[PDB]
RNA sequence: GACCUGGCGGUGCUUCAUAUCCCUCUAGAGGAGCCUGUUCUGUAAUCGAUAAACCCCGAUCAACCUCACCACCUCUUGCUCAGCCUAUAUACCGCCAUCUUCAGCAAACCCUGAUGAAGGCUACAAAGUAAGCGCAAGUACCCACGUAAAGACGUUAGGUCAAGGUGUAGCCCAUGAGGUGGCAAGAAAUGGGCUACAUUUUCUACCCCAGAAAACUACGAUAGCCCUUAUGAAACUUAAGGGUCGAAGGUGGAUUUAGC
């Protein structure tokens, strides 16, 4: 389509949190899950609104 | 794009066993599919209550049930119109009737819109769901 | 029409065939987005551009003429609303 | 047809809550300040007094909305440890994972 | 609430106690044991305890070459339709509690002289079909395992024969 | 010993499919995921209410096709579209399953209030990964 | 009769591939290397199987990170398990006079290497290595015993000391491969030059969370200047300062070049510990070869890996494990 | 109505599809405004910011 | 909206279109204590009075 | 009477344990104050865990609510085509502890023991072949290292009917539902932790070249008392800050924990 565009990777993130492994005592013992965030920047150039 | 001459009609199951394979099958799926949707609608019109939690954005009017029964009880002429406009061929009569022994006015207009009604339909109630 | 097989294999074992496999059921594949399409497509979206002004070739010509920037954003999420 | 009558409690006082959100916040600003009379502000503290019970916030309680467990509950996903980890665990969470580094 | 709900896998799983404590040794008796039921046995699609008529699921979609409308039986007309189903489910369940007439051996509950039938047939086309197999003695002979203590074996003596010289016998 | 999501080893005569097969640590690793939204994204809102259309519409599926569906199904969703992607038997008769096509689609996108799409592959049998 | 419960299809059915089924899966790649190529807009006679992977990459895109469950679409040859062919005919005479050892293929290069032993006796390195087991097995597509596989390698060793011809010598290289040695040479930066033609090297280091970008001129008096400041009132503890010197003492070069550096992140002694790997591999350029293998066997070449370990859950710390009670 | 049934013709492809719920209002308008179809009664800017006429 | 989701799928399930494989688990339950005689009392007219 | 298998032996020999059994190395616990569990005792007044494998444990959490407890009061087809946190974890599913800081569990065959319970290896080889599962390999994190994750079959009828579901038995004017108010204390004992006993210290500036303090005005409470503020409808009670106050404690008995 004739636009420039230039493309950068930015940092991943990633949110980890722990939750009890057992539905009772067990206090030791745990498990732990993680939402990885992934992102590429899509950086356009001397666009007109149409 | 073009017309993919390998594929059947795109309205149809894109699967081997669920393709048409006869002129016959063409019709008697896309009915049978058909029905499903009628049959779905009756239960969506008919429980209207488990279907009125509105979460789209923007609002979707299509998407929410029908109410077809006339919402205005008294006798007046105001409340006439209401059943003219759902296509009540018995009720706008029956109403008009009663209206009229009453002996209260009914516009030209709105008994105009009754014979059109009545006239379109010849005093036969227009096909339903289900009653 | 492509013999495509996905899934870890058991031991003395192939990736499980196309048919049934749940693996590329997950995938969202870009099938409809291959090379040959999207040129396509973009020959058709032409008569919709606009052409940029060649006056503002750089951006210090941008900010002489037009001093003041606003900036928005949208938000693309999947979901009713 | 909630979980448990603890789970049917707690949809009552959210709504009743909801329903005098405003009432409340209204007199609360009176009371919240050092500018009107003391006067008026203890007439204030009455009125916020003699509403319902139930529509005080703070007897709200996030309980998990599958279970309706008052403890444990993920506050992004209204579930307890136990349904987010059995729901987690069968992979029908988008994006989450056992973390593993 | 709809959402507590599990499968009937779940479901049979757990009231059945097939896996547990009181299985591993010897721990409890065979009597109380209790049988899975499939309930979706004889239920059918498009069938509920309203009786509607959906066509293209319950009943034919296209009757005297028109389409179906969708209807419901009558009250008395469901009633027939709800006592068959009872009926057919007694005779089903009548199945299960009928008792083969088992040929018993030299005593009601002994295992010898019971036929087990003619020997397996080979893997290249061999058969056996002539030799016939009784059993002799069943015996639970049981060692020690450090990981579990006893376990339990089962040591069968069988004789085959087809009745013409031509016999023999195998642990 | 850990028990989540573990199909236990057997005499060597357990159909499993391969989602059946591999156990939770692998969610990111061997297989992939039954659901894809933004909710669970950094920044996203309204992951609770994904959720809980995830749980009903895995239930509702179950039991308006009983006894067809081979394997776990895939939820899909693209902006305000929402697309259930389904393994189901070839045991029941084609006309049955148009009408429950037809039927689900449309009490769903009034029931959410969104375009849904139910796109069903058939197989003759359960595809079976291995036999634990 | 008490009939037996019979045993159904058997559930473990080993999946076994005949030559044909091998051979119609053949012409489906063949076949899809075709549509492939026509989706992706190329020369159906010129596509690669590396144009065939960067394909499939993009239409079906799999973020698994195990690449072996990704999807994939391969010559069958390369896919399905090489499977050894009937060894016996119609009339059931096997093809081979060593078949009912169950390892015709082994002891037939038993015997092979035997003989050549006998001839030999009759007549009469650092980049290869000798075949691994798991790598002899598919030559012979023969299941092999640890044992096994030292008594073909050792006959083999016995064939190689004594004298050779051609041919031995051949035959041994069949079971041979070839070994690429890492070279534990430092790789020199490329000198540049400044504005005013003044030669410099620029390197980079990292220590812990630290990393330091360090620029070393070939001529100068002495002076470091770390993130624009002089590096005695930028380091005020005598332990960085001591850090700083290392490279440049060891190579006996005190007061012969001027660094500027910038480092970021890290505590006081990561910074400094960042500080001198970026000024030793700088430095690398301007001395000598010899010179530059002594720094790397004295370990300042080396970034060092020792990053702070994790915390556990169950666990005071790292390590640390919370008190244990007996009772 | 019997106008609009003789032109009627089955969905031909997929794009032909998501015209069809863009028309009928199922399908989002794309690119996508987060306010689509949410106006606060046409307010200007100074209705929201200035409440002072209202102290009077 | 629990009402909604238990009263939906109940009405469903009169209907014929959905399968309650748990609710027909509890009738069967139901159905065979009634033949053992564990069955529910009349409200009032109860053990106690 | 004689055997098979396992366990056990204050059973022999040989080789080993890598935070590990001993000798060694470093910082702690056991003494003091305080915080917080538990046991006892107390209260009209929950429940569960409770050798290793309980004890800042279910709780990433109790002023009302939460709540299941107690007292009093009220309701009876009841938020639900009812309900029950009623009994039974010794009926179970589900999710886990433990050996495991293991490497074994093995279907299907074959052979040995005179066709007994059972057993099956020797590489210059003598009856074993073995799908599968686990280990391993792969993958995550910063590497091929390390740490995570993983860790089968079984053992302790181990934990959990109080996450939820549920078999059996029991309640149905009550063992169900709702309202108001209220208890959650310390004679005493004890687990874990926090802060200290100080000079490698205390205070201030600084963030490492300083000035003071340094034993009855020193070090030392995050406790007590008073005041204020924060959240809340509700705070003598929860939290924060300030003032006031300046206690035991002077390095800790038997014994005991963790770390390559
Ligand atoms: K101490
Ligand atoms: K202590
Ligand atoms: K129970
Ligand atoms: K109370
Ligand atoms: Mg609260
Ligand atoms: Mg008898
Ligand atoms: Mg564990
Ligand atoms: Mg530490
Ligand atoms: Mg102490
Ligand atoms: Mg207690
Ligand atoms: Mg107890
Ligand atoms: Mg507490
Ligand atoms: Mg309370
Ligand atoms: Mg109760
Ligand atoms: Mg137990
Ligand atoms: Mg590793
Ligand atoms: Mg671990
Ligand atoms: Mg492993
Ligand atoms: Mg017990
Ligand atoms: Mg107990
Ligand atoms: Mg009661
Ligand atoms: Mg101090
Ligand atoms: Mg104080
Ligand atoms: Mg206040
Ligand atoms: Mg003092």
């Amino acid at each position: 389509l004739g636009i420039s565009i230039k493309v950068h990777e930015p940092p991943r993130k990633i949110e980890r949190f722990t939750l009890l492994q057992s539905v009772h005592i067990y206090k030791k013992h745990r498990v732990q899950y993680e939402m990885r965030t992934l992102y590429r920047c899509l950086e356009l150039e001397h666009l007109t609104g149409s | 794009v073009n017309r993919d001459t390998t594929a059947v009609p795109y309205v149809f199951q894109d699967d081997p066993y669920l393709m048409p394979a006869s002129s016959l099958e063409s019709r008697s799926f896309l009915l049978a599919k058909k029905s499903g949707e009628n049959v779905a609608k009756f239960i969506i019109n008919s429980y209207p209550k488990y279907f009125q939690k509105d979460i789209a954005e923007p609002h979707i009017p299509c998407l929410m049930p029908e109410y077809f029964e006339p919402q205005i009880k008294d006798i007046s002429e105001a409340a006439l119109k209401e059943r003219i406009e759902l296509r009540k061929v018995k009720a706008s009569v029956d109403m008009f009737d009663q209206l009229l022994q009453a002996g209260t006015t009914v516009s030209l207009e709105t008994t105009n819109s009754l014979l059109d009604l009545l006239c379109y339909y010849g005093d036969q109630e227009p096909s339903t769901d289900y009653h | 029409p492509l013999p495509v097989r996905m899934g870890y294999p058991v031991k003395k074992g192939v990736p499980m065939a196309k048919e049934g496999n749940l693996e590329l059921l997950k995938i969202p594949n870009f099938l409809h987005l291959t090379p040959v399409a999207i040129k396509k497509h973009c020959e058709a979206l032409k008569d919709f551009c606009t052409e940029w002004p060649a006056a503002l070739d750089s951006d210090e010509k941008c900010e002489k003429h037009f001093p003041i920037e606003i900036d928005s954003t949208d938000y693309v999420s999947s979901g009713p609303s | 047809h909630y979980v448990d009558w603890r789970m049917w409690r707690d949809v009552k006082r959210r709504k009743m809550a909801y329903e005098y959100a405003d009432e409340r916040l209204r007199i609360n600003s009176l009371r919240k300040n050092t500018i009107l009379p003391k006067i008026l502000q203890d007439v204030a503290d009455e009125e916020i007094a003699a509403l319902p019970r139930d529509s005080c916030p703070v007897r709200i309680r996030n309980r998990c909305v599958m279970t309706s467990r008052p403890r444990g509950v993920k506050r992004r996903w209204r579930l307890s440890r136990i349904v987010f980890r059995h729901l987690a665990d069968h992979g029908q969470l988008s994006g989450i994972q056992r973390a593993t580094w | 609430s709809f959402f507590t709900k599990l499968t009937a896998d779940e479901l049979w799983k757990g009231a059945l106690a097939e896996t547990g404590a009181g299985a591993k040794k010897g721990r409890g008796k065979r009597t109380k044991k209790k049988k899975r039921k499939d309930l979706n046995r004889g239920q059918i699609i498009g069938e509920g305890r309203y009786g509607f008529l959906w066509p293209g699921l319950n009943v034919p979609l296209m009757k005297n070459g028109a389409v179906q409308t969708i209807a419901q039986r009558s009250k008395e007309e469901q009633e027939k339709v709800e006592a068959d189903m009872i009926q057919q489910r007694e005779e089903w369940d009548r199945k299960k509690k009928m008792k083969v007439k088992r040929e018993r051996g030299w005593s009601g509950n002994s295992w010898g002289g019971i036929s087990l039938g003619p020997p397996d047939p080979g893997p290249c086309g061999e058969t056996y079909e002539d030799f016939d197999t009784r059993i002799l003695e069943v015996r639970n002979v049981f060692t020690m395992t450090a990981k579990e203590g006893r376990k339990k074996s089962i040591r069968v003596l069988v004789a085959v024969g087809n009745g013409k010289g031509a016999a023999g016998f195998s642990i | 010993k850990n028990r989540a999501a573990r199909v236990r080893v057997s005499k060597g005569d357990k159909p499993v499919t391969y989602e059946e097969a591999h156990a939770p640590h692998y969610i990111a690793h061997r297989k992939g995921w039954l659901s894809l939204h933004t909710g669970n994204l950094d920044g996203e809102d309204h992951a609770a209410e994904r959720t809980v259309e995830d749980v009903f519409l895995r239930k509702f599926m179950w039991g308006t096709f009983p006894g067809c569906l081979a394997d776990q199904l895939v939820l899909k969703r693209r902006g305000n579209q929402l697309e259930i992607c389904a393994v189901v038997l070839r045991q029941l008769s084609p006309h049955k399953y148009y009408f429950l096509v037809g039927y689900s689609e449309t009490l769903l996108s009034y029931f959410y209030k969104c375009p849904v799409r139910l796109h069903l592959q058939t197989v003759p049998s359960k595809v079976v990964y291995k036999y634990l | 009769a008490f009939v037996i419960p019979k045993k159904n299809v058997p559930t473990s059915k080993r999946e076994t591939y005949t030559e044909d089924f091998i051979k119609k899966q053949i012409e489906e790649f063949n076949i899809g290397k075709r549509h492939l190529a026509n989706m992706m807009g190329e020369d159906p006679e010129t596509f690669t199987q590396e144009d065939i992977d960067r394909a499939i990459a993009y239409l079906f895109p799999s973020g698994l990170f195990e690449k072996r469950a990704r999807p994939v679409m391969k010559h069958p040859e390369q896919i399905f398990p090489r499977q050894r062919a009937i060894q016996w005919g119609e009339d059931g005479r096997p093809f081979h006079y060593l078949f009912y050892t169950g390892k015709q293929s082994y002891y037939s290069l038993m015997h092979d290497v035997y003989g050549m032993l006998l001839n030999l006796e009759k007549h009469q390195v650092i980049g290869s290595r000798w075949l691994i087991k798991e790598e002899l097995e598919e030559m012979l597509v023969e299941k092999l015993s640890d044992l096994d596989y030292m008594q073909f390698i050792r006959l083999l060793e016995k064939l190689l000391t004594s004298q050779c011809g051609a041919a031995e010598e051949e035959f041994v290289q069949r079971f041979r491969r070839s070994v690429t040695l890492e070279s534990k040479k430092q790789l020199i930066e490329p000198v540049q030059y400044d504005e005013q033609g003044m030669a410099f090297s620029k390197s980079e280091g990292k220590r812990k969370t630290a990393k330091a970008e360090a620029i070393v001129y070939k001529h100068g008096s002495g002076r470091i200047k770390v993130n624009g400041i002089d590096y005695q009132l930028y380091f005020p503890i005598t332990q960085d300062r001591e850090q700083l010197m290392f490279p440049f003492h060891f190579v006996d070069r005190l007061g012969k070049h001027d660094v500027t550096c910038t480092v970021s992140g890290g505590g006081r002694s990561a910074q400094a510990g960042a500080i001198r790997l970026a000024m030793a591999k700088a430095l690398c350029s301007f001395v000598t070869e010899d010179e530059v293998e002594w720094m790397r066997q004295a370990g300042l070449l080396t970034t060092d890996p020792r990053v702070r370990e994790r915390k556990k859950p169950g666990q005071e710390g790292a390590r640390r494990k919370f008190t244990w009670k007996k009772r | 109505k019997q106008l609009a049934t003789v032109n009627e013709q089955p969905l031909q492809n997929g794009f032909e599809e998501l015209i069809q719920w863009t028309k009928e209002g199922k399908l989002w308008e794309f690119p996508i405004n987060n306010e689509a179809g949410f106006d606060d009664d046409g307010s200007e800017f100074h209705e929201h910011i200035f409440l002072e006429k209202h102290l009077e | 909206n629990h009402h909604t989701y238990a009263e939906l799928m109940q009405t469903l399930r009169f209907l014929g279109l959905y399968r309650d494989e748990h609710q027909d688990f509890m009738d069967e339950q139901k159905r065979l204590k009634k033949l053992r005689g564990k069955e529910k009392p009349k409200k009032g007219e109860g053990k106690r009075a």
